[PDB]
């Protein structure tokens, strides 16, 4: 329909003047996000049964 | 704390028996799902056994709860799954209208050969059929226009007609039957399979069909199951 | 993104042929099961043809059966129907439509309204 | 001589795979409870035990007496019968009982949903289990068991006949007629699936394949006990007369089935399964 | 026609933004991470196991306190389970058997759930005479509830198979902000862990970031081959993973707006049903069709580790908000702890 598509095609418009930033980047931060927090994941590292609420 | 701990102790004992009441109740129940297109004798179907989501009947002391979705749309791909574990399938079709045949083989080879449908059993509702007598008798629209097949058709030997039935009538309802049972024997390989019915709309034996198949489609559960059928 | 061309068709007099080729991209042609299915006009969608994912099983409707051929190109990743002996009934808008899973003998593409995976349609006339 | 060292090792081989095969059996439906969640596995899992009693029991000191030539144990040789009565009952008794359950779940399915519970299989296997124990250990301690050292006695008549027709004719004739039963139905749902299956195509292999996994499991038990019983029979009422060896090999036989008993009714495909999983 | 001249700009417009993001795509995530050491082989072990279920389980949640769960069978039935001591809670009966999803309130005062009766129903697990029982009741949808999260005790997001998403004010019933814009049934969603934004999975193969407070849709991603059927979040924020029916999990980024990894092998040619981070986002949790859960390296694409322990299809699964365990449902009737 003309509807639809003049939705879709405003959709596309604000869609494509977006600001978007390198992917260089944006996985540094997922890298720094990661050992940022790896020595808290106990699922990553596991936490020895003493700590562990689902050993005994 | 340890009161706190028997306090939960005792709270899961009351939970588990009230499970174990409702799994005898839930046990014992046949769920039964209802398919089939809109304008094919659906809403019928459910006022003989006496439009509304559920239905709830007994034959020989035995519950049902027959179930058709009505405020779905018609992308019937990811809800299908929430019937993996059904009873039975009661597929209801047109015999009357030649024009939607096809779309009711398509729906019938996608439900047969779906990955998590393998088990489940159709009976298959063939509605309509003193309109599909009207149609097939006044041989206006004839089947071969539609279904070239059927030229070279010839009436099954194990074809039971009823009582004055014109073999025109006989050989056209049975060509649709074994136009259904052409899909589900392709690949059904014992794990389920389909109970074709010639049904009318005035036909108060409906109840009665399902129960039968529903006890044979278990009685042919539990005979793989033990390794003999 | 899941795209799908489909091209060909015209003003054609009944008895003509036409081909109709759909090429598909951002996905693996050789996974899925396709379709051709037509729209006439003032009525529903209806499926005409079917195709395996290797060309070994092929299926048509009663009406476009002895006239219609569908085909595959796996290496090209294109989808081909030759019309053979047209009918004024056979006008309609054809999609090529795939089968929403890969690996699956099962779909539920001939959708009233909206699918997802359909093409955008080639309008096909046939009249005297 | 070179016969004792084969026949030690085949009564070794046979104690070791009824150990083995029962050990299975009850390891996976321990270790798994799906196994266990299903009504019908109760029945087989008792039979297991039944056998795995037989192995522990009677097998092993009956195989010394054999190899040794004589009974050494003396004074046990009283207790040592009663747990065979016991044992092998247990186990014939729980064949009846499986085919029943079979029979329910192949002839009324709305009816064996709905009023065997597990307590109704409680109830079963309570009443095989007591008729055994009571068939066998009251006769023995009060000695009916002996018509009026090493243990080659034969049975007294009048129990002999008694207990046979407690613990394997009647048996023998309730499993008979369950499985006929059982084959009907499968005969007439057969032959109704054909008929649909031969008009699709127009548009036997069944019926063999029923037909021999009904003979594998109504024969195995009867070519291993039969014999057995009709020599249990005949001996003390006209003790023409069988050689105590050819009695022994015939005894053998019927606790052998036991060893056979696993292979037929615990190997469905999540025994399977579990088995795989076990070994690795 | 102007229909026509509409379809010609999209494509203009489409092709625009695939060009911004072929600008973007200098390197891979593969190479960037290339360096970094590998997690190890990761052996989880079933620690706990939940059972009580009378049919397949459709949904589960964690609660905040890492300690209760709720979770859906289609019996009717939401039981709530203590994980550490597997007690029930709570076992509340549902008017309509067919749920398929399932919420627990992050207060843990309310749980959620609905299902192919295209309704939305409150539980207030707070209750003054005892027992729990329905509270609140959202009606308006179309189509079937495959998805529900709540922001706070009155807000409340779901998804439906009308093609549409729709924020809820729980105690007026009215739908506050309604999110259309997809084709195909809306299968999953995902809240960002500040309420503020939200990411939607449809069976159109697209993936569409939502503004909660606005109602516009800020990002539309196209990478999935098939039905997306699961999504979740990176830890951080600014990215998530989808998991589709073409057996593979894709890794897409907000700033960047590309994908930015592919998970698969070629020995998996099932779909899957759920996808969920570790707590620091290094593990990528996936469960199957083929009746295993994955466990993928999120950096890189290595598997680590395999959880072979259900008999049925695993239906969804969830790592806890402390991260000290992930649970999983199936089609076996069975819920299972994995640390
Ligand atoms: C009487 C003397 C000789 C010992 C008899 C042992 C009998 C009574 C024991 C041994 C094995 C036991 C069965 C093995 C395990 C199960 C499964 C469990 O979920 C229900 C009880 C049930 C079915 C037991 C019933 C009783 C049982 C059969
Ligand atoms: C001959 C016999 C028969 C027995 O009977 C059964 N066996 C199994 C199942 C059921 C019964 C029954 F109870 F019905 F008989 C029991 C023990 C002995 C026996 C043996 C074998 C022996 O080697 N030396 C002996 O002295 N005896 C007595």
């Amino acid at each position: 329909s003309i509807a639809q598509a003049r939705k879709l095609v405003e959709q596309l418009k604000m869609e494509a003047n977006i600001d978007r930033i390198k992917v260089s980047k944006a996985a540094a931060d997922l890298m720094a996000y990661c050992e940022a927090h790896a020595k808290e994941d106990p699922l990553l590292t596991p936490v020895p049964a003493s700590e562990n609420p689902f050993r005994e | 704390q340890r009161n706190e701990e028997k306090a939960q102790r005792e709270a899961n004992k009351k939970i588990e028996k009230q499970l174990q009441k409702d799994k005898q109740v839930y046990r014992a129940t046949h769920r039964l799902l209802l398919l089939g297109a809109d304008n094919s004798g659906k809403s019928t179907i459910v006022k003989q056994m006496r439009g509304i989501f559920e239905t709830k009947f007994q034959v020989d002391k035995v519950n049902f709860h027959m179930f058709d979705v009505g405020g779905q749309r018609d992308e019937r791909r990811k809800w299908i799954q929430c019937f993996n574990d059904v009873t039975a399938i009661i597929f209801v079709v047109d015999s009357s209208d030649y024009n939607r045949l096809q779309e009711a083989l398509n729906l019938f080879k996608s439900i047969w050969n779906n990955r998590w449908l393998r088990t489940i059993s159709v009976i298959l509702f063939l509605n309509k059929q003193d309109l599909l007598a009207e149609k097939v008798l006044a041989g206006k629209s004839k089947i071969e226009d539609y279904f070239p097949e059927f030229a070279r058709y010839t009436t099954p030997e194990d074809a039971t007609p009823e009582p004055g039935e014109d073999p025109r009538v006989t050989r056209a309802k049975y060509f649709i039957r074994d136009e259904f049972l052409r899909i589900s024997t392709a690949s059904g390989d014992g794990r389920h399979y389909c109970y074709p019915h010639f049904t009318c709309a005035v036909d108060t034996e409906n109840a009665r069909r399902i129960f039968n198949d529903c006890r044979d489609i278990i009685q042919r559960m539990h005979l793989r199951q033990y390794e003999l059928l | 993104q899941v795209q799908l061309q489909e091209s060909g068709g015209g003003l054609v007099q009944p008895g003509g042929s036409l081909r109709l080729s759909c090429a598909a991209s951002g996905f693996t042609f050789s996974n899925y099961k396709m379709n051709w299915v037509r729209q006439a006009p003032g009525k529903g969608l209806e499926w005409v043809s079917d195709i395996s994912q290797s060309g070994a099983s092929i299926s048509y409707t009663g009406s476009v059966k002895g006239r219609f051929t569908i085909s595959r190109d796996n290496a090209k990743n294109t989808l081909y129907l030759q019309m053979n002996s047209l009918k004024p009934e056979d006008t309609a808008v054809y999609y090529c439509a795939r089968c929403p899973a890969p690996f699956t003998r099962d779909c539920f593409d001939v959708t009233s309204t909206t699918y997802a995976y359909r093409g955008q349609g080639t309008q096909v006339t046939v009249s005297s | 001589f070179s016969v004792r060292i084969l026949t030690a090792c085949f009564l070794s081989l046979l104690i070791l795979s009824t150990l083995l095969g029962n050990t299975l059996v009850c390891a996976a439906v321990i270790r798994f409870r799906h196994l266990r969640s299903k009504v019908t596995n109760f029945f087989v899992i008792s039979l297991a035990v039944s056998d795995l009693l037989v192995a522990v029991l009677v097998m092993p000191w009956k195989a010394v007496a054999e190899i040794a030539g004589f009974w050494p144990f003396g004074s046990f040789c009283n207790i040592w019968v009663a747990f065979d009565i016991m044992c092998s009952t247990a186990s014939i008794l729980n064949l009846c009982v499986i085919s029943v359950d079979r029979y329910w779940a192949i002839s009324s399915p709305f009816r064996y949903e709905r009023k065997m519970t597990p307590k109704a299989a409680f109830i079963l296997i309570s009443v095989a289990w007591t008729l055994s124990v009571l068939i066998s250990f009251i006769p023995v301690q009060l000695s009916w068991h002996k018509a009026k050292d090493n243990c080659d006695s034969s049975l007294s008549r009048t129990y002999a006949i008694s207990s046979s027709v407690i613990s394997f004719y009647i048996p023998v004739a309730i499993m008979i007629v369950t499985y006929t039963r059982i084959y009907r139905i499968a005969q007439k749902q057969i032959r109704r699936i054909a008929a649909l299956e031969r008009a699709a195509v127009h548009a036997f292999k069944r019926e063999t394949k029923v037909l021999k996994t009904l003979s594998v499991i109504m024969g195995v038990f009867v070519c291993c006990w039969l014999p057995f019983f009709i020599l249990n029979c005949i001996l003390p009422f006209c003790g023409f007369c069988i050689d105590s060896n050819t009695f022994d090999v015939f005894v053998w036989f019927g606790w052998a089935n036991s060893s056979l008993n696993p292979i037929i009714y615990a190997f469905n495909a999540d025994f399977r399964k579990a088995f795989s999983t076990l070994l690795g | 026609s102007e229909l026509d001249q509409l379809r010609q700009e999209a494509e203009q417009l489409k092709n625009q933004i695939r060009d911004a993001r072929k600008a973007c795509a200098d390197a891979t995530l593969s190479q960037i991470t290339n360096n970094i050491d590998p997690v190890g082989r990761i052996q989880m072990r079933t620690r706990r196991t939940l059972r009580g279920h009378l049919a397949k389980i459709y949904a589960m949640h964690w609660g905040t306190d890492s300690r209760l769960l709720v979770s859906a069978s289609q019996d009717g039935k939401l039981i709530i389970w203590d994980s550490y001591t597997t007690n029930k809670v709570h076992a509340i009966p549902l008017r309509s058997s067919w749920v398929m999803t399932c919420a627990y309130a992050p207060s843990g005062n309310y749980v959620a759930c609905g299902g192919l009766d295209n309704i939305c129903s409150i539980y207030n697990l707070k209750t003054r005479e005892g027992n729990v029982r329905v509270s609140r009741e959202l009606a308006g949808h179309t189509g079937y509830l495959s998805c529900c999260r709540f922001l706070d005790d009155n807000q409340i997001v779901t998804s439906s198979g009308d093609t549409t998403c729709a924020l809820w004010d729980i105690e007026t019933g009215q739908q506050t902000t309604t999110f259309t814009g997809h084709t195909g049934d809306v299968m999953s969603l995902s809240l960002a862990p500040d309420t503020r934004l939200f990411v939607s999975g449809a069976c159109d193969a697209s993936a569409k970031l939502w503004d909660v407070r606005e109602g516009m849709c800020r990002q539309t991603f196209t990478g999935h081959e098939s039905d997306i059927n699961a999504i979740c979040f990176f830890p951080n924020g600014n990215a998530f993973a989808t998991g589709s029916d073409d057996a593979t999990c894709r890794l897409f980024d907000l700033r960047a707006d590309q994908e930015l990894m592919t998970y698969s092998h070629d020995n998996i040619i099932c779909g899957i049903t759920s996808v969920s981070f570790s707590k620091s986002g290094r593990l990528l949790l996936a469960g199957y069709d083929d009746f295993n859960c994955n466990v993928w390296d999120a950096l890189k694409a290595d598997r680590a580790g395999v959880l072979a322990g259900h008999d049925n299809r695993v239906s969804c699964l969830g790592v806890t908000d402390d991260g000290m365990a992930v649970a999983t449902g199936s089609w076996d009737s069975f819920l299972k702890i994995w640390n």
